[PDB]
This record gives structure tokens, C-alpha cells and sequence, in this order.
């Protein structure tokens, strides 16, 4: 419960970025399923990556994934100007449930 | 006349993966109406049917393989799927067609302590072929150093125990998992 | 693709209960399954639970056990969700969203949500 993952993100538009997700060794590094999803202010959210390096069709090409062994992250290259959201996480957890590790805003 | 699923189903005790008891069923009418929403079916993968219509399709032979796994080892027992279940342990066809059921069974086989009566194939050089397994033991695994005896840290011992506790998860508690496998076999 | 159609929002002071209704009639097959997810104003999400309409089969996260209770039919296909026991602190969002089976087979399976979630709700406000 609650991946712990930082809201901290510097919108200054022509650099790279790279957010580093955590968590036990049973919710992310027990497994290889790590998603991220990106927010709208007070609209749903849209998936990103599903497995760990992965994407869905409707899907840029810098939006890319990594795990780290027990700390996954995602990286973000040649930030577009006008593209900062609520970036959060989520794993398969080991009792078939998903985790929601806070955002990054 | 009936088939022997509560036999193969409500059976006392089940195999284990490495050495998976597979079932032949025939000569026998085969009703799934208390098998597709029977309560304790949380898996009901069906690959080359629908169950709904499984009442009426007549089959030449039925058979039933039977073991227990882990709840997040289920992903394997599916076509086209690598891990080391479906590599190493048990592999299911590409040309599949019968269906995979599963359901918890922390009660029936999990204990308050441990218990290490069911074991799995880790370590195995070749992939299995579809429907068949390897029973027999032996330390020599093809790591290095071809000389055999009672030791490790080269050449490891194949089976190994998987660690059952009821505060461990529900993905990790284990799943008496029965694949059917698909004209003296209607409905 | 699926179309998630959700209700509206509540304004239910602590006490009260909750029902929100999940409309989606797109692309239903048998694999269909729409989990529940809480957003609290200000901090992230956290994942509430899961309905397989097809065969009634239930998660839950284990901070929301016997609060939560979701219904589903299995023609209409649709999920429900009640959440009881209110408190002041549970005013958040309630989006229901659609967990994606990764493979092609027949009804009722209960492990293969593992893929994410493609396509959501829309919200509703429930305070």
C-alpha cells in the first residue's frame, strides 16, 4: 500500500526528466507489471505504460518505462512545452489487487 | 451414466506440478451445467469452446490434467505463455482446446507453518513439449563442471518447494488448478 | 471503445450511503472486468476493487473490506458500488475504469488483470 514516489517535477520545456517509482519487493521487483498513468486537472486519467517498457497505441514516443531490480521509473525526453500532468503508478501486488503510488504534480 | 469430474474436482488430495496426474475421461456424458458457475471457480479460461454451449459438443476423449500452483502462476497455464511453469514444468498447446479451472484452496493445503509436499521443476536445460512431464530427479543440471555427486553452487538440485502460508497473499496461496483437454463424451 | 457511462455526484454529509452506477455498453465481451478506483482532492488514487460481470467474482484492497460491496448483473453487465460507513474524509472522486484481460479465450477468469486500465468513467463527486 501507497508506493511512495515524488511530486516533484520542474517544468522548464527543452530537457529530460526522470521519475523514480519505489516499493516492497512483492508490489514492484516481485513482479514486471508496473504501469503508469498521466492525470488531467480534474478529468480522468490515460494510460501510458503497461508492462514495463510498453505502450498503448494512442502513445508518444518518449513515454518510456524501467524498473531498477526493487525501484521502478519512467523517463521523460524532449519535454514538449505544454504536456506537465499527474503522473501515477500502479503494480500488480501479489493478491490481485493494483497499488496507486500518490503523483508527481 | 456420468463422468468422474467431482472425482477429479472435490478429490482429496491433488498433484503436484512437476508431476501432474493427468485423468482420461470417457465413455461417459460430460454435464457442465454445475461446473461453469459453481461457486469456487474463480478461473474458467476456455480456449477452443464457449462454456455455454459446452453441454452440446460431443468429444472423441476428454482428458484432465490436475496440480496445485500459486495464484500468480496461473498466467502460465495458458497457450504461448513463458515462465518456468509453462517452460520448465508444464506445458500447455499452442493448439489448445479445452478449458483451465482454478480456485483457492488455502484451507486444503496450506498450513499454519508451512507445508513443502508440493514441488516444481526450477532448473531444466530443455523446454518441455506440449502434454508431457518429467518425473525423475537428479542433481546434474548443465550449469558447469560435469562432476556428479550430493553438492551445489555449479550444478543445483531441479525440485524445489514452493512456500505455502495463509498471511502470505491470495496470489501466492495455492490453486488446484485442473486443465481439461478436448465422439463418446456428450452432454 | 467501451463507452463508461457513470452516474452523478452526491452530496452526502458523514452517515449516509453510496451507490454509484457504471454504464458501459461498448465492446462488453466475456472478458470485460471494471474495477473502482477512490481520487481523495489533492493526493493521488488508490484502487478500491474489481467486479467480473460475468461471473460476480470480487476484489477488494484490504483498506476498503466490508466498506465497499460491488454489485454487477451479468446481462446488463454493469458494476455497482456501495460504499458505507461514510465520513467527512471520503469526500473524493469514484472514477470506475476498465481492466484489460491479456488474452483470448472464453468468460470468468480471475487473474489476468494485469495489463492497466485503457478506458474510464468520468467521475463522480460523491461528498
Amino acid at each position: 500500500s501507497a508506493l511512495t514516489q515524488p511530486a516533484s517535477v520542474s517544468g522548464s520545456p527543452g530537457q529530460s526528466i526522470t521519475i523514480s517509482c519505489t516499493g516492497t519487493s512483492s508490489d514492484v521487483g516481485g513482479y514486471n507489471y508496473v504501469s503508469w498513468y498521466q492525470q488531467h486537472p480534474d478529468k480522468a486519467p490515460k494510460l501510458l505504460i503497461y508492462d514495463v517498457n510498453n505502450r498503448p497505441s494512442g502513445v508518444s514516443t518518449r513515454f518510456s518505462g524501467s524498473k531498477s531490480g526493487n525501484t521502478a521509473s519512467l523517463t521523460i525526453s524532449r519535454l514538449q512545452t505544454d504536456d506537465e500532468a499527474d503522473y501515477s503508478c500502479s503494480s500488480y501486488t501479489s493478491s490481485n489487487t493494483w497499488v496507486f503510488g500518490g503523483g508527481t504534480k | 451414466n456420468l463422468c468422474p469430474f467431482d472425482e477429479v474436482f472435490n478429490a482429496t488430495r491433488f498433484a503436484s506440478v512437476y508431476a501432474w496426474n493427468r485423468k482420461r475421461i470417457s465413455n461417459c456424458v460430460a454435464d457442465y451445467s454445475v461446473l461453469y458457475n459453481l461457486a469456487p471457480f474463480f478461473t474458467f479460461k476456455c480456449y477452443g469452446v464457449s462454456p455455454t454451449k459446452l453441454n452440446d459438443l460431443c468429444f472423441t476423449n476428454v482428458y484432465a490434467d490436475s496440480f496445485v500452483i500459486r495464484g500468480d502462476e496461473v498466467r502460465q497455464i495458458a497457450p504461448g505463455q513463458t515462465g518456468n511453469i509453462a517452460d520448465y514444468n508444464y506445458k500447455l498447446p499452442d493448439d489448445f482446446t479445452g478449458c483451465v479451472i482454478a480456485w483457492n484452496s488455502n484451507k486444503l493445503d496450506s498450513k499454519v507453518s508451512g507445508n513443502y509436499n508440493y514441488l516444481y521443476r526450477l532448473f531444466r536445460k530443455s523446454n518441455l513439449k506440449p502434454f508431457e512431464r518429467d518425473i525423475s530427479t537428479e542433481i546434474y543440471q548443465a550449469g558447469n563442471k560435469p562432476c556428479n555427486g550430493v553438492a551445489g553452487f555449479n550444478c543445483y538440485f531441479p525440485l524445489r518447494s514452493y512456500s505455502f502460508r495463509p498471511t502470505y497473499g491470495v496470489g501466492h496461496q495455492p490453486y488446484r488448478v485442473v486443465v481439461l483437454s478436448f465422439a463418446t463424451v456428450c452432454g | 471503445q467501451v463507452q463508461l457511462v457513470q452516474s452523478g455526484a452526491e452530496v452526502k454529509k458523514p452517515g449516509s450511503s453510496v451507490k454509484v452506477s457504471c454504464k458501459a455498453s461498448g465492446d462488453i465481451y466475456s472478458t470485460y472486468a471494471s474495477s473502482w478506483v477512490r481520487q481523495a482532492p489533492g493526493q493521488g488514487l488508490e484502487w478500491m476493487g474489481r467486479i467480473i460481470p460475468v461471473s460476480g467474482t470480487v476484489n477488494y484492497a484490504d483498506n476498503f473490506q466490508g466498506r465497499v460491496t460491488i454489485t454487477a448483473d451479468k446481462s446488463t453487465s454493469t458494476a455497482y458500488m456501495e460504499l458505507r460507513s461514510l465520513t467527512s474524509e471520503d469526500t473524493a472522486v469514484y472514477y470506475c475504469a476498465r481492466d484489460v484481460a491479456r488474452g483470448g479465450y472464453s468468460g470468468t477468469d480471475f487473474f489476468d488483470y494485469y495489463y492497466g486500465m485503457d478506458v474510464w468513467g468520468q467521475g463522480t463527486t460523491v461528498t
